[PDB]
């Protein structure tokens, strides 16, 4: 079974967005009132899943391929999860979901006009390396209408989710396109008070790792929470 | 001061998480293998339970495109860290709201007591964290059992909420389902009986 | 017929970019090695043809019901058309064409391996109106590798054909998109030598002209040159 | 000194021109009405000739994806400026070279004589603008008449070419196509032989 | 009747001052706690009353005479309404009020111990000219105590309302004068995030435009939202 | 991007707002011509009706001090914009709550149905702009009738509103006044049964 | 965009480079172990050749100060990158120009087929990088057999080259040396005739 061996650097509340953030509407009434209650680090909160032995499809983590080829711009979205003390997260769970090119989302509820695309679903999973590496193949999604202000639009963005070691350092994001205009229009992106804080979220081209006459490529590297031994305690 | 590499800034699950974390619920073929609500297998040790429940708005409506993960220890409070679907039992689990209903439901058995970092026990609880549109940074909570009150009066967690009243709002109550012990545990984000969600 | 009453400045050919610029490949064998011949302006190059009288189809301006709907970001590309005096270019012609939203061109030499869009043609004509404006709905295209370098990508790009009002005017170019983080490293936008002119090509992302939870906007001004009546000739 | 606002800059037409300017040789449906390589119908006043020539890079190596586009006075010399496919001439066109034999056509009428803006008459000529990849801004000629030597000679524009050999660049060479009046105009981008081009 | 042929430019809702602004205290408790809805505008909305054939008094944008002499600073208040295009907005009306040359408005509310002036009242009313062109000649406002802070002063302001073409461009606002060293202070003023917007609220003295001998000018310009016509909808 | 001139910042109306839009109300002598709340005239065709409502702040305290703008179609579901005294209807008016009572009333006709912009038909409805002393920008809502149930169930702007419990703030209330038909509509500005308001 | 670390640059070979590559052509003493001009050993699999050439600079002057360097695949089509002067055969050899008739030569066998990146066979070749006082960055090339026609047809390589004259200048004559089956490969490093180079 596991063992609470590490601590997590506390995280920075101030960093990642508040809660109540007025601009971005449905965290109006989604936003809690009361003050967050602070615990102490115990064995449940400093352990989590090891999806090692998960069994993982040969495309789990090809889009062009997982869902013919999917209409768009065909890149790959690679990086490394490392921690606070730029440790590497090895064997860790790396999940995405985004829209078609057109800002079509595969799902139920979504009533955009623009269509959806045959030959694409829009999911994937990767497990991380040795070295905290992962990547994705995919089609650069495109920007998204919502009913937030009257013409609000999101950028291109991919949703991430990582495991880390624990269920402390366990998250959710989005990556954003480097020079996108419409970050900062964003609400949403714009719930992150910190600019500096904004510019963690964007994927930078990477030119190196593209695939010449084939697709382009984007780096996308994500900082989990420091792990620490316990000392004195 | 020593100032380390910041975080990646948390940003909300949106409307589709479905479609990433939650395939059938998106109306999406699914793959070999998923992480879903069932826990436990038939044939896995301990009390074998049936936890459901509904999230709340500040307005005092359904939230039905909430996602939540479970961590629990099994019947020894022991926490099973390697996932594997061949299991008898998983500590993690992951649920949804449903789009009309708005309820979730997870299968399990009733977590073993496990201690903190100063040796003191925990009452039995189940560890859950709140994804959804409109939440930008996770909700952590804690999902505690109406009949362990003698255990949860001693929980040196429940014990820091300074007022008795929010800890209540951590208790599921015990009813039956098709004569299957289940427990309901809603979530009420914000205003009148707001649950108490916690940092670490 | 026509009538030569105008004279048209003289073109700064420093401004525009060079003949021969080595970096993009394919203009060292097709470059002049002599001067141009300077010639004075006359009726021949004062004159061209007034396309007012062109009968053209009702979506010919319209790049998602020309050619089901196209699989991209739906968006708006409209502007103005004006001299160097700042004076509108009514009634003129400007046509223009594109890559679909995978980079694929619908035409014989295109052996890019991103698929066709069976709803998408890529070709438009609009003949601007009484103040010089014009407007376009169609698809962002994306980048495009090519063999000029071992890893050379187009930026996104539309071409554009502008007739003005004489042979003099006439003008082909390709309009960019805001923020786009290939543009700098493109060898045919670097055929232009000052950073200035290259941001003329440059559209920006117009959310004022954009129809909410439909389509985005870009705005894309051109500036032909400038027309003045002769004197003391 | 005074500074207007600077011209829009010019790029390449690229190797896809032809889906812009060229449906048909893209090898694309065409649109109702197209600009195209007929300038006269044949009913138009004026002797009825064809037109046709290679162009070559310097290398010697055919250009197959040039794109060019014509304009010339009527068989009176007076510039038709009124575009119609009605009319039975239009003094614009355009023409691309065969992705095959790297070869274009003109179907128009011998052009009449245009007095410069001084009053001094210039040989018949077409003006030409040649795109193409590889071509950042378009090249300007001029079209002439082998037949038209005495008044070629003349030409205050010929004349303004400092070295004579450098003039018969511009000279179209008569022959007969199928019993056809035409010329053939070759255009030599660079090297030995390079067509003169213009700046105006 | 009137039709449907226009559409507005989206507010800003973080250039305007938002509705819960603690500072001014009778905000706190008359703002909406639920987020606004958007609704797509349609002929409700992109429509309004036109006060072209409304009767106005010979003297309706005159304080000096629409009520002896008013005791005060003769002034005359003029400027042009445009739309975010620069568009003049012609045959529109534009209404103000304020309180006299002591800070003391006519109505049975107000309980400043400042007198009143027997010979003014303080409405103006004038329909803009063929090019967006208004005017009203009346005394300087003095500034106003008022139940806020202990000691809050509001700085000298006539209240304008300009109804525009549309009820979407429907406005109320207060025109403040180029100097005053309360404006940084006022509450109300400082329900406006952004300084620049503020200074959209400063009227500038317009020696320009003064009678000599006679009176004074200030120059205050409107900006309405910008009116563009539908496209591809 | 593009950015526009900037539109000239609200600003509250004030307490005193009644010397210059509702000047018997301020207590003052009015003009020849003023703008109030009779919207029909005797004869105009349609269904007579009296509006009337109260404006409730956050803790529920009337707000006596408000301004109303009220725009609606003719009995015809037709926009009549040319404002003039003479009409046997105008489509806007003003109104105001007494300094006492705290409400305000209005005389006109029931609207005609209009359609969207998609062509789809909405319920009849009166568009309300509220002002008032601490509100910083007016607010927007529509009054709809209860008597249209049929109608209001398929309005595509009613049906904007996620929550069907926030849609019923929109519905006024009928009921007779001195036999007259009416129909009450209160606004509440904030916190329990807080009125919709609209951005557009 | 990611900026990796900067390359170092290049600079010329310069005109001793002989000194530090090339011992015997320097005039000098050369060490017990000497990288040069023998890729096989007399007992080597393959057809024994001997290649040859001469380089030209752009005036159609010799390039007497030539340094070479070749890649090939054995015999079997297979590189053999463990340099060793006891192998039979060596995949990597070294050779210069003479400074008086400025002829290179090296003595090989004719290498074997080996596919690209996509599983196509490229025909026979030989990896050329060349170096000189006044070439700032080495040119790279490939020699290619006449007496392969069929396999030259094909190569997916040979093919990248746009113009078909210009894909002979990489194709080696076959010869015959003192009854020795020889080729001779001619560079022309810049004009009429002017050999492909490659970046890669
Ligand atoms: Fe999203
Ligand atoms: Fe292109
Ligand atoms: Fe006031
Ligand atoms: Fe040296």
């Amino acid at each position: 079974p596991a063992q609470d061996n590490s601590r997590f650097v506390i995280r920075d509340r101030n960093w990642h967005p508040k809660a109540l953030t007025p601009d971005y509407k449905t965290s109006i009434a989604r936003s809690p009132r009361q003050a967050l209650v602070s615990i102490p680090q115990s064995i449940s909160e400093t352990t989590g899943p090891n999806f090692s032995h998960l069994g993982f499809g040969a495309h789990d983590h090809d889009l062009l391929l997982n869902f013919g080829l999917p209409i768009g711009e065909r890149i790959i979205v690679a990086g490394r999860v490392v921690d606070q003390y730029g440790k590497p997260v090895p064997n860790t769970l790396v999940e995405m979901w985004q829209a078609n090119a057109g800002g079509r989302y595969r799902h139920k509820n979504d009533r955009y006009l623009a269509p959806l695309d045959p030959n694409f679903g829009g999911v994937g999973r990767c497990l991380t390396d040795s070295d905290g590496y992962y990547s994705f193949r995919t089609i650069k999604p495109g920007p998204y209408p919502w009913r937030n202000g009257p013409n609000d639009w999101r950028p291109a963005h991919i949703h991430f989710g990582i495991s880390g070691p624990s269920i402390a350092t366990k998250l959710i994001t989005q990556l954003y396109f480097e020079g996108d205009p419409l970050i900062p229009m964003c609400p949403i992106v714009k719930s992150i008070a910190n600019p500096e804080a904004v510019q963690q979220l964007i994927a930078k081209l990477d030119m190196n790792n593209a695939n010449p006459m084939d697709c382009l490529a984007y780096r996308f590297d994500i900082v989990l929470r420091g792990q620490r031994k316990t000392h004195f305690e | 001061p020593i100032e380390l590499l910041p975080e990646t800034p948390s940003q909300t699950a949106g409307p589709y998480v479905h479609i990433g974390l939650a395939l059938e619920a998106a109306g999406n073929p699914t793959r070999d293998q998923e992480i879903w609500n069932r826990l436990a297998k038939p044939d896995a040790p301990g009390e074998h339970i049936l936890l459901l429940g509904q999230v709340y708005d500040g307005n005092g409506h359904l939230v039905r495109d909430s996602f939540l993960e479970v961590w629990q220890a099994d019947a020894n409070g022991e926490y099973q860290d390697a996932y594997n679907l061949e299991n008898a039992f998983n500590s993690f689990g992951r649920t949804a709201t449903t789009f009309d209903a708005g309820e979730w439901t997870l299968h399990t058995v009733k977590p073993g007591v496990v201690n903190n970092a100063a040796g003191v026990p925990m009452a039995p609880h189940i560890n859950i964290s709140l994804f959804a549109r409109g939440i930008n940074i996770h909700l952590h909570t804690r999902l505690y059992f109406d009949d362990e009150a003698q255990a949860n009066a001693k929980c040196p967690v429940l014990n820091l909420i300074e007022q008795p009243q929010r800890r209540e709002t951590l208790i599921a109550k015990r009813c039956e389902v098709d004569g299957k012990t289940a427990y309901r545990f809603d979530i009420r984000i914000q205003g009148e009986g707001e649950t108490v969600f916690f940092d670490f």
